[PDB]
């Protein structure tokens, strides 16, 4: 039947957005997990060539100074959404005078990704994740382009989502450190990647509550990969 | 297998109408671009006049501002709107803000002018591919390139047109860790990598460099037969 | 595949709609122009189904001007909408130049009214080919313009059913010059060419051009020239 | 109101009175008048009070977004000239703002002035205010490029005080915050009363 | 012809403590040389930390106060909290420099408690301006109210006094002081006088009356 | 197939509308432009010279549209007149703006602007026709261009476009001059390429027509020359060929 | 109340301006420049209120800058200049009209040197010399006593001399320095910066 | 088959099948049961895990203080409607100073999604809404439908195999009407367990209860408070 | 008034088979003048040309539409423009600006492009036309002009008289006005030829 957001299967159900859901899946895998200390946030580059500039290809992206970001799917649909929830906390701190909280940046954000047809274009192909330290400790959240927005404790997305997911049910507790779940998400990385695990092929991002500053690693990221 | 809408997911999730306007960047001329210890270079392929016409008309290169250039592959139809479009935002930049605008800012336009332009029916997507080369960035040699799903992206050395990856392999082999200093030997890897053509007529060549402080130095057909007969030179030593 | 639409185009011709609106031209009344040495003579064919119509409820050879006069061969309800367009933009002509519009230029214009309905998508093209005349500077003038958007000058030519008898008839029948009177002559002998019946006063409409102005004949003015008609 | 703001070797100095009146009444004497835009860019209150807390924090939105898109500060001359264009749009309508625009640029120090009308111009010394050619006369003669940091603070200090003495519309305390490559910083806030034992001996 | 203002008058104080605040109005609405009624007070409760005063045109003030109680809820449904002291005073400035061409005749005071659990005062002008204050007293008697508590609450021009902060209870005494040395001298003063008092416990209301004439 | 609207693309890939369109040009007259110092012409070929028709404004092919430049046409003629209108209106919006004429490159970059933005905005009709150029300027004097229905366009030094100008550009080839250039050599090559395309015999002067644009005194006239002088000119040209046999 | 200058010659063309930036008493900045660079051979002078300067004379130094990289070919002065007066006249009769006082300078390859004259009307000219300002009154008629077509650029020079220091007799406002360009054949040349040590 | 593309065209039957299409979506979602009594009305609902680790979706959802929605099908449609209910809300307290009567704000939603259900190039809002409120004449309980068929009623419970629960509803529906604020709830979430395969329990982490009573604003507990409505439960009878 | 604000006269007068027309050379603001090559006649095809008087702004503006409107129209026409089609045109270009009027009082002459006959006419600032058989003026000295021309016109006159007469009637009255002058330029034209000749004036 379907071929357009406007029409019903006689079961459900799209049928449309069903196959935005499988534009996520050859996406580059990312993992986030939330833990008290903080929430620590990792993906994989997947680089093509050398001459190929690596920190051109942006995958954790700087919402605000206390949340971060990353994404799979659709690079072209991913820049529109950075867009806006930079702005959306930009004016919520001018007519406020305070920061945004997690939940409420995704509110904004998921309010557009579900306009694709509610207008009077298609769904976007991007799948997010959103961490920061708001005032009820560190949060992490995720998204969809069926914009359902949820809460999440550990998540993997993009490809080798489920083959992820399964393994990362097996190490996670409450009682966590931050500088153990860093070291937990790359072993669950390099057993879901084909290369030789190095410095060039991951990146991090952490946020902690008292260092609101460097949601990164910068070759740092050299001493965690011996310490495997 | 409808491939007749642009809004529309395949069931595999695919956009197979952006997907083949890609597809015609590949008739299109050649055109390569590295980047240099302080000037950038790039060259191009040029196709053979048909003896009765001026040619001063099929410019393939171009400048957007005074220290940023372009060069692109596809249609000239849809190339010549995106130029045109480029020079205003570039000359409208300076007007509101009053630096000089930096390499990076006029390639997010390009990419995010070609990314709302793919999303409407009835509007074709342009069918072309560009690259952007600048020292203009407070002394920083920087180029990029477009692709018609509308993604800027950051190169060091650059390759497009038709067989293309015949000289990114080429490349990979060429481009050495050595940084290659004093100019004309950059120069000589353009034309050593050009040199490489899809026929390599040698006599069908149009280099353009920027020593970083001058203004587009197109250069002249027999200082670029002068850097053609010393390439053939240096080869014969080799053996 | 292509006889449907009219945006797109066929692999190797022209447009095919316009084609099939030409078709509707030629099921029409035929109608007769010759343009004389001093004036222009345009002829129709009006027979009505039964004795019941009325002859002088609508007509055929219509004023634009004082000097510029208009017949068809196509559908009747689509003329009316293009005289009408034709009128009122005779007279923003005349609000500007303060002048009596020349006949070149509203074949111009109506031309690019005509134009303006072949375009896309949801809209049809008129049924309906023209035949302007007009005395503007001493010389007459006769032009045709068509659906497509087209025009051109004849010397004299026909349209309608049977148009190609017409034009193999008016083919050996033109010279370069005759008076107004001895075109009318044979402007009702090739429509006699192609008629089935007694053609009397009601049977066909004659108007024309003098250089002193348009004007269409009444029956009595049709009936002494159709009296003794060859 | 008494405003002044002058480069020189190390850096920038701004200073201000707190003094707000309303005709004849005095509204308050604890105004801060020196807008902490970011911690590289401050400006100031001169001419209207809702009017350049307004827009200079909604120019403050603006260089923010910029930084996130392209992953460095905005320079001096940009920030002042996207407040410049913001006003020009409403010329006429009867806003009132003579502000100043201060901070460390790729280029080095940066000061420019910015009006209601449309007055957008660099330089190195610039006050601002109703007691403001009350201090033209004491900074100017004792003003050098080559002065020293305590030297500075010793100058900006007496000119507001000499401002406030004459002045009627200007008095409360003397801010004073200084402008260095890193970022600005918070000097001291003065009494008029204390500086008035200080300066008579 | 139509003019599309008119003074109604009032007095608003609020008095920033050491954990708590003191709002307090009087009840009078007047206009021109005739008293409408003697029952109107200015206290409005936002929340449970925060109750704003709004003096000058009653128009506007009847206005003002359900275009703040609408975003109120606006907020809570999409940040599932409510707001604090702070950041209504952020919003408010923006809604007062909305109509900068037309302008709201209102003169505001947001009393409350800040996170900390510490007295707060917010005052206001016509467009949209504020700073962060101990206290301040807004309305037709404000000239007559802040040159006594300068002496009292911030001790200028004193000798040799030693800077106890203010009590609950002595800070009662203060304001049920200043209102009947103001009711005396100005004409848009009197009739009753209705305080507000902002505690981590709630809010406490308090009648005292004045001189009816 | 990918018959729809000019949107879209077709895999491997390319659009076949344009196609179309421009393959459809060869169903056309016939328009050409020669190589000339001091000068520049342009010949065009009457069809349908059927003996009822009038010829009232004696310039068909030929619009004279700025004061220095004058273009041929060749494809549909309801798009024909829609362009001729509007470029005549692009010159005179320059003028307005600078008080200078237009300088014959961005008048015809300007209109393939035009020509292009049909093909990309759905759904229209790409213009199905080609037409030529001939000018003057400041910058390069004398000039040539071809504009087709994609919106492209090249600056020529001699070329042909319309029924059979397909051999018509060999003898272009074969007959190149170059600094001798002068416009009775112009014409006198301009007849010879006619009567290769034109299968009528004798070449009647009531099937062509022939306009040059010559440089006098800082004026720029524009000469579509009558009947009378053709028949000097054919009549030289069967002179030619009546004599070029007698070494045979 | 600004000042500016015009001297026209037969290959080259003499500007100068003022270099003040008062406001209402106090003279904020002395080294003020009012000369804008539209192109490689054309100067740009402009005096009016306090914004419309700024605002529209960049509206047009961009706009010449625009087709130069499109054409690959430079404005004559004359059709830059009559650009100018075509973006006055539109807007004047609008709710935003701009008021600045102009002159053009420019040259040539094939008309040489030119000098165009601008008002807040907009009206255009074409003048061997003009001021602007209230300055313009009392130097003026210097500049029409000592005057010759055929003049070089030595005595054009020492003939501003003469016209500045009678502004620095008669003339109540301070105005101590000026700026001096030049144009001729090579490019805009920059002369030294013209003082005064007044007793 | 050939009938079945778009809203606007009707069947030789004379049943439009978009519109029951849309009916069969409000069956995805989980089951939600609301009752009422004389003086207290009370929906609950049945959450729903995505992962093992991820946070259950929220079902219950404020709306004003004397109005709560339910809600089964889109999340789409589910916001799009809320903020639309929201704003209608403010308007009355805005305007007449009131609190919204309750039937009639229904009213406003049957206006609301008919437009979408009549005209090309808009689905219908596929969406189960469940609405508890006071107005001046007691509690109500309403239900719509993606036909904009709004019903009044006294019990109802929609969503996946929700007929197991209103067979409950329907031999107790006698009982309602006189019972106190503490088991009218466990009288309701004895319902939910009906629409639960047997081998899995009504725990705390996915259930929510949303109360709103005659002196009572509208609350809704959550995952700690619902235990103290937990105890003074029976086992299933297996 | 806005008229007096730059000054200006512009004068035709009617001959035998030929026409004349008249203007000064001043081009000034309201007391000082600026150059005194200021054009305010211009060429509308051959053999009939326009004045313009009025504000120097409007007098610019106004020849820059007319002429945008002329070459469209001798485009989609082969023949040149009638003397009356212009005066039509004009007077539509004025009204459309009824209530934000052009500052300016055109005068228009020529022969007939057919035959030899001259025309003159002059319109008001917002187009109500006004043909006459001897002479039109405009400008800020109007009576000035009408109290020469109606003592030296007379009726059929050769190119030489006729020079004369516009020279005699341009030189006094001007010098009699304040704000206009610095030199009187003269167009006379004819069927053969035309005749531009600039008069030795008063240039104080």
């Amino acid at each position: 039947y379907d071929r357009g957001v406007n029409t019903f299967s006689p079961e459900g159900r799209l049928f449309q957005v069903e196959y935005a859901i499988e534009a996520i899946k050859l996406g580059s895998t990312a993992i986030g997990i939330q833990t008290s200390e903080g929430v620590c946030l990792a993906v994989e580059k997947r680089i093509t060539s050398p001459l190929m500039e690596p920190s051109s290809i942006e995958k954790i992206v700087e919402i605000d100074a206390h949340i971060g970001c990353a994404m799979s799917g659709l690079i072209a649909d991913a820049k529109t959404l950075i867009d806006k929830a930079r702005v959306e906390t930009q004016n919520h701190w001018f007519t406020y005078n305070e920061t945004m909280t997690v939940e409420s940046v995704t509110q904004a954000v998921s309010n557009l990704a579900l306009q694709f047809g509610e207008e009077d274009s298609r769904p976007f192909g991007v799948a997010l994740l959103f961490g920061g330290v708001d005032e009820k400790g560190p949060q992490l959240f995720h998204m969809d382009p069926s914009g359902t927005f949820v809460q999440c404790d550990a998540r993997a997305i993009g490809s080798a989502s489920e083959g992820a997911q399964s393994s990362l049910q097996e190490v996670y507790h409450k009682s966590m450190t931050l500088k153990e779940a860093i070291k937990s998400s790359l072993i669950i990385l390099k057993q879901v990647m084909e290369e030789k695990l190095n410095a060039t092929n991951i990146e991090l991002a952490t946020v902690q509550p008292g260092q609101n500053f460097h949601m990164f690693t910068k070759e740092e990221l050299e001493e965690v990969i011996k310490d495997i | 297998s409808y491939d007749r809408a642009i809004t529309v997911f395949s069931p595999d999730g695919h956009l197979f109408q952006v997907e083949y306007a890609q597809e015609a960047v590949k008739k299109g001329s050649t055109a390569v671009g590295v980047r240099g210890r302080d000037i950038v270079v790039l060259g191009v392929e040029k196709k053979s006049v048909a003896k009765l016409q001026d040619e001063r008309t099929v410019r393939k290169i171009c400048a957007l501002d005074d220290n940023v250039c372009m060069a692109f592959a596809g249609l000239t139809a849809d190339a010549r709107i995106v130029i045109n479009r480029a020079r205003v935002e570039c000359q409208s930049h300076r007007l509101t803000v009053e630096d000089p605008v930096t390499v990076e800012y006029i390639t997010r336009y390009i990419a995010s002018l070609k990314q709302r332009y793919t999303q409407s029916n009835g509007r074709r997507p342009f069918g072309i591919s560009a690259l952007i080369v600048g020292f203009d960035f407070d002394g920083t040699p920087r180029l990029y390139q477009t692709d018609p799903s509308g993604t800027y992206h950051a190169w060091k050395a650059n390759a497009i047109g038709r067989g293309a990856k015949s000289v990114r392999e080429f490349l990979e082999k060429n481009y050495t860790d050595e940084a290659i200093e004093t100019d004309d030997l950059t120069i000589k890897l353009v034309i050593k990598a050009l040199l490489e053509v899809v026929q390599s007529g040698g006599k069908n060549i149009e280099l353009a460099v920027m020593r970083r402080d001058q203004s587009l130095k197109i250069l002249n057909p027999e200082e670029i037969e002068k850097y053609v007969a010393e390439i053939e030179k240096e080869k014969e030593e080799n053996e | 595949g292509y006889s449907f639409s009219l945006t797109t185009f066929s692999p190797s011709g022209k447009l095919v709609q316009i084609e099939y609106a030409l078709a509707a031209v030629a099921g029409g009344a035929p109608s007769v122009g010759i343009k004389a040495a001093n004036g222009v003579v345009l002829a129709t064919e009006k027979k009505q189904k039964s004795i019941l119509y009325d002859e002088r409820s609508v007509h055929k050879v219509e004023p634009i001007t004082k000097h510029i006069g208009l017949v068809y061969s196509g559908m009747g309800p689509d003329y009316r909408v293009l005289v009408h367009r034709a009128r009122k933009l005779a007279q923003q002509y005349y609000l500007v130049y303060q002048e009596p519009i020349p006949t070149a230029q509203l074949v111009q214009r109506v031309a690019s009214v005509m134009q303006e309905y072949t375009q896309s998508g949801g809209v049809r093209p008129f049924g309906v080919s023209l035949l302007i005349c007009g005395w503007n500077e001493g010389r007459p003038y006769l032009f045709q313009s068509d659906p497509s958007g087209a025009y051109f000058a004849w010397k004299a030519t026909a349209m309608g059913k049977n148009y190609v008898n017409g034009k193999t008839f008016l083919e050996k029948r033109y010279n370069e010059d005759l008076e107004l009177e001895d075109a009318i002559h044979t402007a009702i002998l090739t429509l006699k060419e192609s008629f089935e019946g007694q053609m009397t006063e009601d049977n066909i409409e004659v108007g024309i051009c003098n250089e002193a102005g348009f004007r269409r004949l009444t029956p009595t003015e049709v009936k002494d020239y159709l009296a003794a008609i060859a | 109101t008494t405003t002044l703001a002058f480069k020189f070797r190390h850096g920038v100095i701004v200073a201000a009175d707190s003094r707000a009146t309303a005709g004849a009444y005095i509204a308050s004497q604890t105004v801060k008048k020196v807008i902490e835009i970011n911690p590289y860019l401050l400006g100031t209150m001169a001419g209207g009070a809702a009017d350049c807390s307004f827009w200079e924090r909604l120019l403050a939105r603006q260089c923010r977004i910029y930084e996130l898109r392209n992953k460095e500060r905005i320079s001096v001359a940009a920030a002042s000239k996207l407040l410049a264009n913001m006003v020009y749009q409403y010329k006429g309508m009867g806003l009132s703002m003579g502000t100043m625009i201060c901070g460390w640029d790729k280029r080095g120090p940066g000061l420019y002035y910015v009006d209601s009308e449309g007055n957008r111009i660099s330089g190195a010394t610039f006050s601002v205010g109703s007691g403001s050619v009350y201090a033209y006369g004491v900074m100017d003669r004792g003003y050098s490029y080559d002065l020293e940091v305590e030297q500075a603070y010793d100058l900006a200090r007496r000119a507001i005080y000499q401002a406030t003495y004459r002045d009627a519309y200007s008095g409360g305390a003397v801010n004073l915050y200084h402008v260095r490559e890193d970022g600005w910083i918070r000097v001291s806030s003065d009494n008029v009363a204390d500086l008035h034992e200080k300066y008579s001996g | 012809r139509f003019s599309p203002y008119v003074f109604n008058g009032g007095t608003i104080l609020a008095i920033a403590g050491e954990d708590f605040a003191i709002v307090a109005s009087d009840t009078r609405l007047s206009e021109g040389f005739s008293i409408h009624t003697r029952d109107s007070p200015k206290c409005y409760k936002l929340t449970d930390k925060t109750v704003i005063g709004c003096s000058g045109f009653h128009g506007d003030c009847l206005t003002l106060t359900k275009i703040i109680e609408a975003r109120l809820k606006m907020y809570k449904h999409s940040n599932n909290k409510a707001m604090t002291t702070g950041a209504i005073a952020a919003m408010l400035s923006t809604i007062l420099y909305s109509r900068r061409f037309f302008p709201y005749y209102v003169y505001n005071i947001i009393g409350g408690l800040d996170e900390e659990g510490k007295g707060a005062v917010y005052s206001f002008d016509p467009v949209g301006s504020y700073q962060r204050d101990s206290f301040k007293a807004g309305g037709s008697a404000s000239a007559m109210l802040q040159p006594l508590l300068d002496n009292q609450v911030g001790f200028k021009n004193m000798q040799n006094v030693e800077h106890v902060p203010l009590s609950l209870d002595r800070a009662m005494r203060l304001v049920k002081d200043v209102f009947i040395s103001a009711a005396e001298r100005d004409v848009y003063t009197g009739d009753a006088l209705r305080i507000c008092i902002v505690t981590k416990e709630g809010i406490r209301e308090e009648t005292v009356s004045l001189r009816k004439d | 197939r990918y018959d729809s609207r000019t949107t879209i693309f077709s895999p491997e890939g390319r659009l076949y509308q344009v196609e179309y369109a421009m393959e459809a040009i060869g169903h056309a007259g016939t328009c050409l432009g020669i190589l000339a110092n001091d000068g520049v012409l342009l010949a065009a070929e009457r069809r349908n010279i059927h003996k009822l028709l009038d010829e009232v404004f004696f310039s068909e092919k030929i619009y004279k549209l700025n004061e220095d430049m004058a273009c041929s046409v060749a494809g549909i003629t309801s798009d024909a007149n829609v362009l001729t209108n509007e470029l005549r209106l692009i010159a005179q919006r320059y003028l307005l703006q600078y008080q200078e004429p237009i300088p014959c490159e961005q008048l015809v970059t300007a209109l393939c602007d035009i020509k292009q933005a049909y093909t990309q905005f759905g759904g229209k009709r790409p213009f199905g026709v080609s037409l030529l150029y001939i000018g003057w300027d400041k910058h390069y004097g004398f000039q040539l261009y071809q504009s087709d229905p994609s919106g492209n366009y090249g600056g020529w030094k001699a070329t042909c476009i319309g029924n059979n100008s397909a051999a018509a550009v060999s003898m272009l080839k074969q007959d190149y001059k170059e600094g001798e250039m002068t416009l009775k050599s112009a014409l006198a090559l301009a007849i010879k390429v006619l009567n290769k395309t034109m299968d009528v015999s004798k070449l009647s002067a009531e099937k062509v027509e022939i306009a040059t644009l010559t440089r006098e005194n800082g004026k720029t006239v524009i000469r579509v020359l009558k009947q009378k002088e053709v028949e000097q000119l054919i009549k030289k040209h069967e002179e030619e060929e009546a004599k070029a046999e007698r070494e045979k | 109340m600004e000042y500016l200058i015009g001297i026209q010659g037969p290959d080259y063309v003499l500007v100068a301006s003022d270099r003040v930036a008062a406001s209402n008493i106090v003279q904020m900045k002395d080294d003020h420049d009012k000369m804008f660079k539209m192109s490689e051979k054309i100067l740009l002078l402009c005096v009016g209120e306090a914004g419309d300067t700024v605002q529209f004379a960049e509206y047009i130094q961009k706009n010449v800058q625009l087709y130069k990289m499109r054409n690959g070919y430079e404005l004559s002065p004359t059709a830059a200049a009559n650009f100018t007066r075509r973006n006055l006249a539109d807007c004047l009769r609008s709710r935003t009209p701009y008021h600045v006082n102009l002159l053009l300078a420019g040259y040539d390859e094939h008309e040489g040197p030119a000098l165009y004259y601008m008002d807040y009307l907009a009206a255009l000219a074409k003048a061997p010399f003009a001021a602007h300002g209230y300055g313009a009154f009392l130097t003026l008629s210097i500049l029409d006593r000592y005057y010759t077509p055929t003049i070089s650029r030595e005595r054009a020079v020492e003939l501003l001399r003469k016209c500045l220091e009678e502004l620095q007799k008669r003339f109540i406002l301070n105005l101590p320095t000026f700026s001096v360009r030049i144009i001729d054949k090579n490019g805009i040349h920059d002369l030294d910066n013209i003082s005064f040590p007044k007793q | 088959n050939q009938y079945d593309n778009d809203v606007t065209v009707w069947s030789p039957q004379g049943r439009i099948h978009q519109i029951e299409y849309a009916m069969e979506a409000v069956k995805q979602g989980s089951a939600t049961v609301g009752l009422k009594s004389k003086t207290h009305a009370v929906l609950v609902a049945l959450k729903r895990a995505q992962s093992e680790l991820a946070a259950h979706q929220k079902k219950i959802l404020h709306v004003d203080n004397h109005i709560g929605i339910s809600i089964a099908g889109l999340t789409a449609d589910a916001r799009l409607l809320c903020n639309f209910m929201r704003q209608e809300c403010l308007d009355s307290r805005f305007v007449f100073d009131r609190p919204l009567p309750v039937s009639r704000l229904v009213s406003l939603i049957g206006s609301k999604t008919q437009i979408p259900t009549q005209r090309y190039g808009r689905r219908p809002y596929g969406v189960g809404l469940l609405i508890a409120g006071y107005d001046d004449m007691g509690p109500h309980i309403f239900q719509t439908c993606p036909s904009a068929n709004y019903f009044d009623c006294r019990a109802m419970s929609i969503g996946a195999r929700s007929q197991s629960a209103r067979t409950y509803l329907e031999r107790h529906m006698s009982e309602f009407m006189e019972c106190n604020l503490n088991e009218l709830v466990k009288h309701g979430l004895r319902a939910l367990r009906e629409t639960l395969p047997a081998e899995q329990d009504l725990t705390t982490k996915n259930v929510s209860i949303g109360i709103v009573g005659k002196d009572l604003e509208f609350t809704i507990y959550d995952d700690d408070d619902v235990s103290p409505f937990l105890e003074g439960l029976e086992e299933r009878p297996q | 008034s806005i008229m007096s604000y730059n000054g200006g006269a512009v004068m035709a007068m009617k001959g035998k088979n030929c026409v004349a027309i008249a203007a000064d050379r001043r081009f000034g603001i309201q007391a000082q003048m600026v150059t005194t090559d200021f054009q305010k006649i211009f060429p509308m095809g051959d053999r009939l040309y326009i004045g313009l008087a009025g504000l120097a702004t409007d007098v610019q503006t106004v020849a820059q539409r007319l002429k945008f409107r002329l070459n469209l129209y001798e485009l989609k026409e082969g023949r040149q423009i009638k003397p009356y089609t212009l005066m039509s045109m004009v007077a539509n270009l004025l009204y459309e600006k009824r209530f934000g009027p052009y500052y300016t009082e055109p005068v228009i002459a020529g022969l007939d492009p057919k035959t030899f006959k001259p025309f003159i006419c002059s319109l008001d600032l917002i187009g109500c036309p006004m043909v006459t058989d001897d002479f039109v003026v405009s400008g800020t000295c109007a009576e000035q002009m009408y109290g020469m021309c109606e003592s030296l016109w007379e009726p059929n006159m050769d190119p030489d008289h006729l020079f004369e007469t516009i020279s005699q009637a341009m030189l006094n009255a001007v010098d009699r006005d304040a704000v206009s002058g610095m030199g009187v330029i003269v167009h006379i034209i004819e069927k053969d030829k035309i005749t531009t000749r600039t008069l030795k004036a008063r240039m104080d």
